[PDB]
């Protein structure tokens, strides 16, 4: 027990769902028909890998996740591709029009008719949990279903299961891959909503993710593919304390303790290195000072902002791999002298640290480097507050003319639910103004 | 999966109709027998989207066939590709409609609408989920433009949570001599800018000047004309037609080119006209490839979708695209930001390894409303041939309303030209 | 404890009430835009019966 559900939901929520659960196969050793060799247990056990896996009798280890979208053609991939044997059918749930890159259709007109099945599937498989931690909820802003049916469920999951935790993977849209105008909308739309319905939620910047795969790994268009294999290996990092244990390992909630310090402040920042290719890490052993520094190295963030131009309030480094404390701690004094890192007055400045010590996996064929050590860094910096500003100034250009907004407008929503939506973002911006300014 | 189901009405909707299923037939390995002899899986991933598929592994147009003239029922069934239609969806009159908008729209016209309305429901409700409807016609006759913007309100009663998309074919003096085809197509402006989701202005006054002067051809013939038509047709669908990230169905599309409902009105570009990247897109956004008689430097994009097919690089698709952005950002409105969007599909069209095609919601597009306002106006000046109309029973103010609202069209495209973000 | 509980059943509460007041809202707000666009089509079939009328009219002459 502490067993974990996640729920993917929309395109991006299932396909960066399709790479993290590949991953976790490989890192646990389970095969594409859930048989896990390893497993001396049939058909139970208490192991950390059983936070998100359950088992059957047959030996079938089986994600403790739903997948959902309202078009099916992105689903149908996983029923019919390597890991469809992982998942029973029930936990893929399809509907036949998706919400047009629109958060009222995802939220009310579309979503409403699928929202009490989806709801009814999460039972059974909370149902089959002991101790159920909490959801993980992986998500796009800028898609109707992503935004709306995502805020719809967050909504309906706190009435459901009370103050039961909840954390988000919120994609945070980028033009080179945007698919709508109106993602700004969307965004802010969802924001707003899900903001009282998460307990923490880590933005993933899809030109940050980009970028990344641009220099450092020398792809010259990155696709989703790209995007997601990166994508699963940060998570991968963030989940790594949930499903191994270990002496020097940390759990999450441990971490999340230190990254939230009031409630409406609950967007991390995570820096994940080395992201490498095979072609240069050949004969290049990083070091764990190699790899820390690297964590305070905006071009490695998952979201473009300056942290430099921010204040922390906390910083934790999640190693895995051959990583041991001592190490760490000469890397992490090195950094204090030389980086900009400064935090707001009402927090103490150490690092939290954990270890896990089995090492990184990379799915065969892909772009990463294997390495023996990698390191995620998960800082709460009043800097994240530069993507809601970015997103927040795109979102007035077009309100101030109210383009699209007949578009929501068709749907059922009112113009109050922009504005007010809009009010509670800059009621955030100035929180984390608020939290950076001086004590008295 | 998501059908579009196709109405055809009247000559000119009829003849490119017919042109844009033979195009498509061929990108997706059809023949006139209905049978897939294609070479990739790709072709038949969302066939069903235009198509249905008959046991014996037949694939027939989900396509509705319809005039008040009974001769182009024949000339149908005579082209190539006449075999694949399903003889129950020909739908047609006998009198003809003989360029009045009144006959096509509230006499004729309503004689015959219910018999095609049969058709469209029997259709639509054998769909899996319907998106939508698209009907090819002109606005200068009188069955196409009269009773094709009837069947779209019609049709609109009863799936108005669909989206309606349409073909319409604009008049030009240079290519017909008919004197009322201004108020035919001024009745049908004022019937589209209040009934359908989003409109191609395939502009004949542009077909023949690109026919003309870039083609070198002295005479062009409407199979010039409608080559043209038929290579921008095949553009514009190929996202709803081939495994796509972007605009991939009707309501997508809608939602990321129509920022205010009227402003529907796109004017379709198409590159090359008869090769590498910076070519083709510095083509495909040049004036002379606009398939709507209007200069975008004259105004400015609200939204643009541009779509290109075959084999190339996406790096170098990428940075042409934000290279134009960012040499023309005067055209581009700076309040919609990341307003143009890029699709790349790997099939070319037939005949070529390269081409682009273009979706523009310009607000230069009113210079096309004007010239058939000029026009329109000459004539409502001094009361011209009202009478075909007022002997079908209309009033001489429902010109008075048409002539008001496209008006009131162009002068909101003129707004959001003047608008500025700060 | 009584008041973890308390706070704990409040935030249920004003959530589902908050979700129903806005799922009504919506659910009206469609209705009665499609109502208006059906009003308006139908709007224009009397429109059209009435020129067909006026031409019954012209005919007797
Ligand atoms: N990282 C990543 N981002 C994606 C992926 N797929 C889509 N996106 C992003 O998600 C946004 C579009 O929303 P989607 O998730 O695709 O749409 P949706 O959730 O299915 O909701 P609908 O509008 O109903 O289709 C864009 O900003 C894309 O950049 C993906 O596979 N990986
Ligand atoms: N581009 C193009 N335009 C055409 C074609 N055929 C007719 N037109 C144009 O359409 C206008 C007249 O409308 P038509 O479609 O021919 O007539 P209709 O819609 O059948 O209506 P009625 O003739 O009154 O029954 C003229 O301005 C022509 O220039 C064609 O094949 N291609
Ligand atoms: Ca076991
Ligand atoms: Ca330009
Ligand atoms: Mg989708
Ligand atoms: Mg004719």
């Amino acid at each position: 027990m502490r067993e974990c559900i996640s729920i993917h939901v929309g395109q991006a929520g299932v396909q960066i769902g399709n790479a993290c659960w590949e991953l976790y196969c490989l890192e646990h050793g389970i095969q594409p028909d859930g048989q896990m060799p390893s497993d001396k247990t049939i058909g139970g056990g208490d192991d950390s890998f059983n936070t998100f896996f359950s088992e059957t009798g047959a030996g079938k280890h089986v994600p403790r996740a739903v997948f959902v979208d309202l078009e099916p053609t992105v689903i149908d991939e996983v029923r019919t591709g390597t890991y469809r044997q992982l998942f029973h059918p029930e936990q893929l749930i399809t509907g036949k029009e998706d919400a047009a890159n629109n958060y009222a259709r995802g939220h009310y007109t579309i979503g409403k008719e699928i929202i009490d099945l989806v709801l009814d599937r999460i039972r059974k498989l909370a149902d089959q949990c002991t101790g159920l931690q909490g959801f993980l909820v992986f998500h796009s802003f800028g898609g109707g279903t992503g935004s709306g049916f995502t805020s719809l469920l967050m909504e309906r999951l706190s009435v459901d299961y009370g103050k039961k935790s909840k954390l988000e993977f919120s994609i945070y849209p980028a033009p080179q891959v945007s698919t709508a105008v109106v993602e700004p909308y969307n965004s802010i739309l969802t924001t707003h909503t899900t903001l009282e319905h998460s307990d923490c939620a880590f933005m993933v910047d899809n030109e940050a993710i980009y970028d990344i795969c641009r220099r450092n790994l020398d792809i010259e268009r990155p696709t989703y593919t790209n995007l997601n294999r990166l994508i699963s290996q940060i998570v991968s990092s963030i989940t790594a304390s949930l499903r191994f244990d270990g002496a020097l390992n940390v759990d999450l909630t441990e971490f999340q303790t230190n990254l939230v310090p009031y409630p409406r402040i609950h967007f991390p920042l995570a820096t994940y290195a080395p992201v490498i290719s095979a072609e240069k890490a050949y004969h290049e052993q990083l070091s764990v000072a190699e790899i820390t520094n690297a964590c305070f190295e905006p071009a490695n963030q998952m979201v473009k902002c300056d942290p430099r131009h921010g204040k922390y309030m906390a910083c934790c480094l999640l190693y895995r791999g051959d990583v041991v404390p001592k190490d760490v701690n000469a890397a992490i004094a090195t950094i204090k002298t030389k980086r900009s890192i400064q935090f707001v007055d009402w927090c103490p400045t150490g690092f939290k640290v954990g270890i896990n010590y089995q090492p990184p996996t990379v799915v065969p064929g892909g772009d990463l480097a294997k390495v023996q050590r990698a390191v995620c860094m998960l800082s709460n910096t009043t800097a994240i507050a530069e993507a809601w500003a970015r997103l927040d100034h795109k979102f007035d250009l077009m309100y101030a003319k109210r383009a699209f907004v007949h578009w929501y407008v068709g749907e059922g929503m009112e113009e109050g639910e922009f504005s007010e939506a809009r009010e509670d973002m800059a009621a955030l911006e100035k929180d984390y103004e608020e939290v950076g300014v001086d004590s008295v | 999966m998501r059908e579009i189901v196709h109405i055809q009405a009247g000559q000119c909707g009829n003849q490119i109709g017919a042109k844009f299923w033979e195009v498509i037939s061929d990108e997706h390995g059809i023949d006139p027998t209905g049978s897939y002899h294609g070479d990739s899986d790709l072709q038949l991933e969302r066939i069903n989207v235009y198509y249905n598929e008959a046991a014996g592994n037949k694939y027939v147009p989900r396509a509705i066939l319809v005039d008040l003239e009974p001769g182009t029922m024949d000339s149908v069934r005579s082209g190539p590709f006449g075999q694949i239609f399903r003889p129950d969806n020909f739908v047609f009159g006998q009198s003809g409609a003989g360029n009045n908008w009144a006959k096509g729209h509230y006499t004729e016209g309503a004689e015959l609408v219910d018999s095609v309305l049969d058709v469209v429901r029997k259709e639509s409700e054998s769909c899996d989920c319907l998106q939508g409807f698209q009907l090819t016609h002109s606005l200068g006759g009188g069955t196409g433009s009269g009773m094709g913007t009837l069947l779209i309100s019609k049709i609109r009663e009863e799936y108005p949570d669909r989206i309606m998309n349409t073909f319409s074919v604009v008049p030009s003096p240079k290519v017909s001599d008919t004197v009322v085809e201004p108020y035919n197509a001024t009745l049908s402006v004022h019937q589209l800018v209040e009934n359908t989701d989003e409109t191609y202005c395939i502009d004949n006054e542009a077909l023949y000047d690109i026919c003309f002067r870039t083609l070198k051809l002295t005479t062009p013939t409407y199979g010039d004309l409608n080559h043209l038509v038929s290579a921008t047709m095949s553009g514009v669908t190929t996202c709803l037609r081939f495994p796509g990230q972007l605009n991939a169905d009707l309501r997508k599309l809608a939602v990321n080119m129509v920022p205010f409902p009227r402003l529907h009105f796109f004017m379709p570009g198409f590159a090359p006209l008869t090769l590498t990247v910076p070519e083709l897109t510095q083509q495909m956004f040049d004036a002379k490839n606009m398939m709507a008689a209007c200069d975008p430097r004259h105004g400015r994009y609200l939204t643009v979708a541009a779509v290109f097919r075959g084999r190339m690089s996406m790096k170098e698709v990428d940075e042409q695209m934000l290279n134009v952005q960012n040499k023309n950002s005067s055209y581009f409105v700076e309040w919609i930001p990341n307003n143009v969007k890029t699709a790349v599909c790997d099939i070319p069209p037939r005949g070529l390894k390269m081409s682009a095609t273009f979706i523009g919601n310009s607000t230069a597009i009113q210079e096309l409303f004007k010239r058939i306002s000029e026009q329109f106006t000459a004539m409502f000046r001094r009361k011209a041939f009202l009478h075909w109309y007022t002997g079908e029973g209309m009033d001489e103010m429902e010109f008075t309303e048409a002539e008001s609202n496209m008006n009131d069209l162009v002068s909101e495209y003129q707004q959001y030209q003047d608008a500025t973000a700060d | 404890i009584q008041k973890a509980i308390e706070e704990n059943n409040n935030f249920i509460k004003m959530a589902k009430e908050k979700l129903a007041q806005k799922m009504e809202s919506n659910k009206e707000n469609r209705e009665a835009h499609l109502a208006a666009m059906l009003e308006r089509l139908q709007e224009k079939d009397k429109h059209a019966e009435e020129v067909r009328k006026n031409k019954e009219l012209k005919e007797e002459a």
